[PDB]
RNA sequence: AGCUAGUUGGUGGGGUAAUGGCCCACCAAGGCGACGACGGGUAGCCGGUCUGAGAGGAUGGCCGGCCACAGGGGCACUGAGACACGGGCCCCACUCCUACGGGAGGCAGCAGUUAGGAAUCUUCCGCAAUGGGCGCAAGCCUGACGGAGCGACGCCGCUUGGAGGAAGAAGCCCUUCGGGGUGUAAACUCCUGAACCCGGGACGAAACCCCCGACGAGGGGACUGACGGUACCGGGGUAAUAGCGCCGGCCAACUCCGUGCCAGCAGCCGCGGUAAUACGGAGGGCGCGAGCGUUACCCGGAUUCACUGGGCGUAAAGGGCGUGUAGGCGGCCUGGGGCGUCCCAUGUGAAAGACCACGGCUCAACCGUGGGGGAGCGUGGGAUACGCUCAGGCUAGACGGUGGGAGAGGGUGGUGGAAUUCCCGGAGUAGCGGUGAAAUGCGCAGAUACCGGGAGGAACGCCGAUGGCGAAGGCAGCCACCUGGUCCACCCGUGACGCUGAGGCGCGAAAGCGUGGGGAGCAAACCGGAUUAGAUACCCGGGUAGUCCACGCCCUAAACGAUGCGCGCUAGGUCUCUGGGUCUCCUGGGGGCCGAAGCUAACGCGUUAAGCGCGCCGCCUGGGGAGUACGGCCGCAAGGC
RNA sequence: UUCCCGGGCCUUGUACACACCGCCCGUCACGCCAUGGGAGCGGGCUCUACCCGAAGUCGCCGGGAGCCUACGGGCAGGCGCCGAGGGUAGGGCCCGUGACUGGGGCGAAGUCGUAACAAGGUAGCUGUACCGGAAGGUGCGGCUGGA
RNA sequence: GGAGGUAAAAAUGGCCAAA
């Protein structure tokens, strides 16, 4: 019954890339375009679009990947490394301004919802807004 | 557990217990020996080891060990007991300080005399 | 695990500076509790202090704020203020004085005594400073205070010298005797100079007071120091205390001799029973140094209660299974509110402490002056993504409808055949049974082997499987009735109706229990025969409960997949059970094996996860003691939770 | 080449590893410690009911009796409720102790047997029931942590 | 040809002890 949409979402991609694929399916919404917006502007995937599968709307969500490696294992590179939740609907966190975290030295970014829409850990800390921490992004 | 299990039952505190009860922790304990005798150590190891059953002013009553090598120690001598086991004596958790009212220090004594209780001997040198 | 009589509310009063059952009269029957009442145990609370990367953990001593007590207990009076520490009344315990009838006292104020204890100080000096009371003032009082004393209790500073100095004295240790070490260490030579002696000598003190000025503002003058002749300055001047722990690994520092599982050491691992770097001493070395070790306690390390930050197949840990109450959590779209959430502004968050600068004591410890924001909470304003609520809509979740499918799912009644045992009849003999071999046992009283008839109880061969069904336990001849679950096709209706589920409730193999029935085979206990040193066992011959039915209990297990439930995602290959189809093949549910990615400590798991994630429940926190004891609840008992 | 002794290669089981001349279980004997039950005994705290009840506030009387400067008044005094505490009785919790008794932990070399680990010589374990010096045996059912 | 699968034996080994 979907008990968190969102998660699922991060979930249906951390399992496609382990297997390489280039794009897989994940429920329509309208908060999860707004994730995967940011997912897009942020370089972790090539995009995404509103697609219909047996009449029911869905989004294809076009993975990214590195250059192909050599020698044993030449599977390529992530780009995206791992993807999880943070908020999750079992403890809800909500951060201000100052208390945001440091993503790898600003290597990383942190998804996080906030009054103005959904914001990185760069544009809600340049804002000053900040909210519900969702995920952070290695 | 869950989330939800944590704001119910919550975790639970360690609260060790102390391995010597000297009435609240205090450092050191007088008392009057009732018996002085030899009791013989685990598997590992063999000799006869000092040691005296001291009823403490705290009515409690438990062995002590004797250290060094040679004591005065009798049946109405008062000592006072200072803490730590004996790993080869069962039941033996107490030390007796030696230096004290009725317990001396060890004759002839000259490496560790800050145990023991030995004063410092002086030869013109 | 239930609690509650002024108990909860109302009306009218008493009392208070003032609301209030604070107390009283009458009326109503309420009030509190798993969001943990009531009861028991412990404890003054905070700013802070210690630790910690942080989050946290521990703690509340000096200092500052609040509270509570003044020998134990009750009470009022005066008063702005007290139920009053050096005011009052009474009871109790103790102490003292008594002409014996009736009198005084309250160190948890400063010192000091006694007792307890491992342990905690002077019956010091002055009101000079600050502050308090009274007084207009002069001034008086102030064990508050400012100081001095004792104590390495802590922190900080300082001394026991500095520069030379032998291829390297004496002694002591080791040795392969050649020498090596203590060791520039010492003596010795120069230099400086803590102690001590002499002289000088404070800051802390400026007002109150007195004059001019109107006893105002402003200006001028005078008095006063406990510390103390201390600090400090100047002159002179003596080479002038070193101790403690450790040297097997952790952990830094190695050799000799003595002892021989003795004496002894030990924080963990562990050393010692004749050559011990681990015992005792010596030399030498290592670490600190007026300190060094030990004990006790707090934090850390311990991510070893895991919020940050842990686990549960086999290491400790999935509840035996289900149904569900509370609770926790919840699909897609559109608005309203703005509770959570976020931003801004404002007030508060005392001082001290902490941090950063600068400065005063010759430095530091200590201390002074600036600066920086916390976290929380109150108020005003804004933002609305998400969580919440309200209203509307949706279909992918869920449920229903129509038509079909398989199955040992459950209960009730009836019914079939094989086999065993016994009875009856006929035929027929000298043994049958049983074992590793035997013997008990049965048998000329006619046994075992055979035929025929009858009685009774229990279980259902082949089919049958690596099969199916159920939530689990568990379910197998055949027929019928009643009845549960489940799967597929059509996409027909409702429309978020969902997941989980502490408690409760129900089911729950075998054994066991109660009442009644039944009892063929089997078979605890029991009895014989064997075996053996012994047999309370294994083997053999008998055999009672029980095994079977009805009703009611008991609630356990290796109740196992040692794997809680639901949902979404992530290669496949192959066997099989069961539906649907344009039945070669595709697709859905179920049971197995091999295995991508991945996971695991490994074995192994791997779309029937132990992989990747979310929700909810249950459980773990080293082993023995122990699933024990006590208590509680349940049970007829055994016994169970 | 069945059997007895020794040996080689592969495989299988193990709780053995100074290694089966291994390991290991329970009872019994002796010693130390702690703890449960136990005729009971003692103490501490607390609760309920009643009896007596100081001081004191409050309320009534202040009269056949008192003192007063204003007297439809005040004071002394008398009574009553509450009340510290004391007493009697019965309960609740906690602690100390008690002849004796139960099991437990721990203590180099004591006695008895062989239960388990190699089909451990009867596969082992397990719930329950009965029996037995003791490990344990047996019945019924279950498990693979056996073939 | 796949399951169902065969026991006659026989107890014990003092304590501590090498990087
Ligand atoms: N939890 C300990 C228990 O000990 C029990 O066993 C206890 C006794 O049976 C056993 O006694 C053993 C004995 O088994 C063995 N056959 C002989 C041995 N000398 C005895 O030893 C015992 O007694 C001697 C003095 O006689 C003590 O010095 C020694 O420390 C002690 N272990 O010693 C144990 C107590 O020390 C059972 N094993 C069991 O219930 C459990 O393991
Ligand atoms: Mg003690
Ligand atoms: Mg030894
Ligand atoms: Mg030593
Ligand atoms: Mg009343
Ligand atoms: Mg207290
Ligand atoms: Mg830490
Ligand atoms: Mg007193
Ligand atoms: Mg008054
Ligand atoms: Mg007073
Ligand atoms: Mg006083
Ligand atoms: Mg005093
Ligand atoms: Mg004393
Ligand atoms: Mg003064
Ligand atoms: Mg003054
Ligand atoms: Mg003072
Ligand atoms: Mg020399
Ligand atoms: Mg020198
Ligand atoms: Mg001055
Ligand atoms: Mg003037
Ligand atoms: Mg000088
Ligand atoms: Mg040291
Ligand atoms: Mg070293
Ligand atoms: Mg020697
Ligand atoms: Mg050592
Ligand atoms: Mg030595
Ligand atoms: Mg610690
Ligand atoms: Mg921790
Ligand atoms: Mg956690
Ligand atoms: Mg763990
Ligand atoms: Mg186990
Ligand atoms: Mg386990
Ligand atoms: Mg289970
Ligand atoms: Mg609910
Ligand atoms: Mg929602
Ligand atoms: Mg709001
Ligand atoms: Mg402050
Ligand atoms: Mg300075
Ligand atoms: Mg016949
Ligand atoms: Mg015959
Ligand atoms: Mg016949
Ligand atoms: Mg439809
Ligand atoms: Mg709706
Ligand atoms: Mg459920
Ligand atoms: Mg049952
Ligand atoms: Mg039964
Ligand atoms: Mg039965
Ligand atoms: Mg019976
Ligand atoms: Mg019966
Ligand atoms: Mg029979
Ligand atoms: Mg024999
Ligand atoms: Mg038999
Ligand atoms: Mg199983
Ligand atoms: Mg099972
Ligand atoms: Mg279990
Ligand atoms: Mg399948
Ligand atoms: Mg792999
Ligand atoms: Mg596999
Ligand atoms: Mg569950
Ligand atoms: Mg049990
Ligand atoms: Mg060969
Ligand atoms: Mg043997
Ligand atoms: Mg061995
Ligand atoms: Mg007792
Ligand atoms: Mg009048
Ligand atoms: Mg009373
Ligand atoms: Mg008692
Ligand atoms: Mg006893
Ligand atoms: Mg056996
Ligand atoms: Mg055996
Ligand atoms: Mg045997
Ligand atoms: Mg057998
Ligand atoms: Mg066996
Ligand atoms: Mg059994
Ligand atoms: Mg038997
Ligand atoms: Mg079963
Ligand atoms: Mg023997
Ligand atoms: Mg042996
Ligand atoms: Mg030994």
């Amino acid at each position: 019954m979907l008990t968190d949409p969102i998660a699922d979402m991060l979930t249906r991609i951390r399992n496609a890339t382990r297997v390489y694929k280039e794009s897989t399916d994940v429920p329509a919404s309208r908060f999860k375009e707004e994730i995967l917006r940011i997912l897009a502007r942020e370089g972790f995937i090539k995009g995404y679009e509103r697609v219909d599968v047996d009449g029911k709307p869905y989004l294809r969500v076009y993975l990214k990947y590195g250059p192909r490696r050599q020698g044993p294992d030449p599977r390529p590179e992530q780009v995206i490394h791992h993807i999880r939740r943070i908020s999750k609907p079992g403890r809800r966190v909500y951060v201000g301004v100052k208390e945001i975290p440091r993503v790898r030295r600003g290597l990383g970014i942190a998804i996080l919802s906030t009054s103005k829409g959904v914001l990185t850990d760069r544009e809600a800390r340049k804002l000053g807004v900040g909210g519900e921490l969702i995920c952070e992004v290695w | 557990p869950t989330i939800n299990q944590l704001v119910r039952k919550g975790r639970e505190k360690v609260r060790k217990k102390s391995k010597v009860p000297a009435l609240k922790g205090a450092p050191f304990r007088r008392g009057v020996c009732t018996v002085v005798r030899t009791v013989t150590p685990k598997k590992p190891n063999s000799a006869l080891r000092k040691v005296a059953k001291v009823r403490l002013t705290s009515g409690y009553e438990v062995t002590a060990y004797i250290p060094g090598e040679g004591h005065n120690l009798q049946e109405h001598s008062v000592v006072l007991i200072r803490g730590g086991r004996v790993k080869d004596l069962p039941g033996v958790r107490y030390h007796i300080v030696r230096g004290v009212y009725d317990a001396a220090g060890v004759k002839d004594r000259k490496k560790s005399r800050s145990k023991y209780g030995t004063k410092k001997p002086k030869e013109a040198a």
